[PDB]
RNA sequence: AGCCAGGAUGUUGGCUUAGAAGCAGCCAUCAUUUAAAGAAAGCGUAAUAGCUCACUGGUCGAGUCGGCCUGCGCGGAAGA
């Protein structure tokens, strides 16, 4: 109930103007959010969109969803890129691997619905051809 | 309704239909869809 | 749809009743894609490949996948009864998994038809080792 | 390994081949080897649906007539000009 | 557009266009555009049909032209006599019997062909029909 | 054909405007976690929400679908 999947950088909170009223339009204001938001961005490492997951009752009060940030944006990191190249298949600009794939993807054991290990990798990969870096 | 010399279904929700003598394409969602051989 | 996968779909439920003993009743009418995919992920998290969500839920198909045993299950093919099969234990708890899977916020036509697990009554049997 | 039925044909000209082909039997040859030439004619819906698939111009055919089999080989077939229609089958035996 | 580059005479007989066709058979190509009646084709008019089909298949695979214009075909002008020669050449022709094969296609699906035969053959004076290889 | 139904993770693909979520398209373009599952096929979407559908089961109980050769017709068809 009262949810949404969208989220900017967790590297800045009480995001009003890139995300702001998507978490809090309604009669909850954002000062939780700000706070709690911070609060699990010190968990995750950063330089990554921590993404939160409201859910609301009649009362005001809730427990929100501190899911992972997007294999995208742990490609980016891996990568060192944050724009990474338009028209992914013109110009080159890298190329990566399996075993890095395995490190960057252990962790999502509680994100990913997913129970194989090389269908995360393969996915993860055409991801990144994607992306720009044709594997 | 443009009044074609050649009806011809657009969409999927376009029904070719005989009134009268003459064919009618008519349409359940576009109103531009709509035609007549005449 | 296809005739050959017909037949090997058969092959392939005459194999999985000579398998497993846990034979399970999920009757959906409004079958939800995430109690399908708790289904799928504990089975991928707690067994290999061999689990399913299966509907092969035909007719005239359940009977022809029958008649290995439990031929008097012909009349738990029609009016919207699912199959799911599992191996290990005598009818474990994977089966109250499933049946919390048809009793999640769902329309209540689950009923438990039966599927002939102990030759025992028709209501409800938890009796395992645990 | 088709197997046609075809029929003696009686007279052949000009008139008798365009009265077949308006009855829809066109004529065929069967000639090859020391033996004469043979005047067959054939039913145009049975040839037109064997000759579809592109085994009938590759594999030894076998044609009942006068109840006789005869082994034999498809080799040069005129159609119509404009039309998806047969004219004429040269067969070697 | 589509003329001979030289050529021993400049002006031609009208000549009768009867008679049953030779191209039939689809040799080249895969897929072709067989004329099914009768009647002169022009240069404007191949052209035409061939750009069109070079823009329904998008330029993949391979275009074959097998009737080029040769004939000439001469215009009186206007405000001009019936008398005082023959008249100045304008355009050329080139004269379809039934069963010629005008235009082949390869390198295609069949439903495109279908899609560019239909869409070029609508730019051509003579109705024509569709016809694949065979064997 | 109706009819009771259901219908994604990687991800919300890199972009680059502004938020990139199906819609802004180019370039990608598959592993299922597989009842069936679309990096969704469209729509107007301020991205925010979806409607469907692709497919599968229920119900129902005799044919149904789309091409070719055709015979006769239909529209195209307005003048003192
Ligand atoms: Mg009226
Ligand atoms: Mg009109
Ligand atoms: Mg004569
Ligand atoms: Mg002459
Ligand atoms: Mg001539
Ligand atoms: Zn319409």
């Amino acid at each position: 109930q009262a949810y949404v999947k969208l989220q900017v950088a967790a590297g800045m909170a009480n995001p009003s103007p890139p995300v702001g009223p998507a978490l809090g339009q309604q009669g909850v204001n954002i000062m939780e959010f700000c706070k709690a938001f911070n609060a699990k961005t010190d968990s995750i490492e950063k330089g990554l969109p921590i993404p939160v997951v409201i859910t609301v009752y009649a009362d005001r009060s809730f427990t929100f969803v501190t899911k992972t940030p997007p294999a995208a944006v742990l490609l980016k990191k891996a990568a060192g890129i944050k724009s990474g190249s338009g028209k992914p298949n013109k110009d080159k600009v890298g190329k990566i691997s399996r075993a890095q794939l395995q490190e960057i993807a252990q962790t999502k054991a509680a994100d990913m619905t997913g129970a194989d290990i090389e269908a995360m990798t393969r996915s993860i990969e055409g991801t990144a051809r994607s992306m720009g870096l044709v594997v | 309704m443009k009044v074609r010399a050649s009806v011809k279904k657009l969409c999927r929700n376009c029904k070719i239909v005989k009134r009268d003598g003459v064919i009618r394409v008519i349409c359940s969602a576009e109103p531009k869809h709509k035609q007549r051989q005449g | 749809a296809l005739n050959l996968q017909d037949k090997q779909a058969i092959v392939a439920e005459v194999s999985e009743v000579a398998k497993g003993a846990l034979s399970a009743v999920v009757a959906d009418s409004r079958g939800v894609t995430v109690d399908k995919m708790t289904e799928l992920r504990k089975a991928g998290r707690e067994a290999g490949v061999y689990m399913r969500v299966v509907r092969n839920t035909l007719l005239r198909r359940a009977v022809e996948g029958t008649p290995f045993e439990c031929l008097k299950d012909a009349f738990v093919g029609p009016t919207l009864i699912a199959y799911s099969m599992e191996h290990p234990g005598a009818a474990a708890r994977l089966f109250k998994e499933f049946a919390k899977a048809n009793a999640k916020f769902e329309v209540k036509a689950a009923a438990f038809e039966g599927e002939l697990i102990p030759a025992s009554q028709i209501d409800r049997l938890a009796t395992l080792p645990t | 390994m088709f197997t046609i039925n075809a029929e003696v044909r009686k007279e052949q000209g000009k008139g008798a081949s365009r009265r077949l082909r308006a009855a829809n039997k066109f004529p065929a040859i069967i000639y090859g080897g020391k033996e004469a030439p043979l005047a067959i004619e054939l039913d145009h819906d049975k040839v037109m649906n064997m000759q579809a698939k592109a085994e009938f111009y590759s594999e030894v055919l076998t044609i009942v007539v006068d109840g006789k089999e005869i082994k034999v080989k498809a080799q040069d077939v005129q159609r119509h000009p404009y039309k998806p229609k047969l004219q004429h089958i040269d067969f070697v035996r | 557009m589509l003329q001979p580059k030289r050529t021993k005479f400049r002006k031609m007989h009208k000549g009768r266009n009867r008679g049953l066709a030779q191209g039939t058979d689809v040799s080249f190509g895969s897929f072709g555009l067989k004329a099914v009646g009768r009647g002169r084709l022009t240069a404007r008019q191949i052209e035409a049909a061939r750009r069109a089909m070079t823009r329904a298949v998008k330029r993949q695979g391979k275009i074959w032209i097998r009737v080029f214009p040769d004939k000439p075909i001469t215009e009186k002008p206007l405000a001009v006599r019936m008398g005082k020669g023959k008249g100045n050449v304008e355009y050329w022709v080139a004269l379809i019997q039934p069963g010629k094969v005008l235009y082949e296609m390869d390198g295609v699906p069949e439903e495109l062909a279908r899609e560019a035969f239909k869409l070029a053959a609508a730019k051509l004076p003579i109705k024509t029909t569709f016809v694949t290889k065979t064997v």
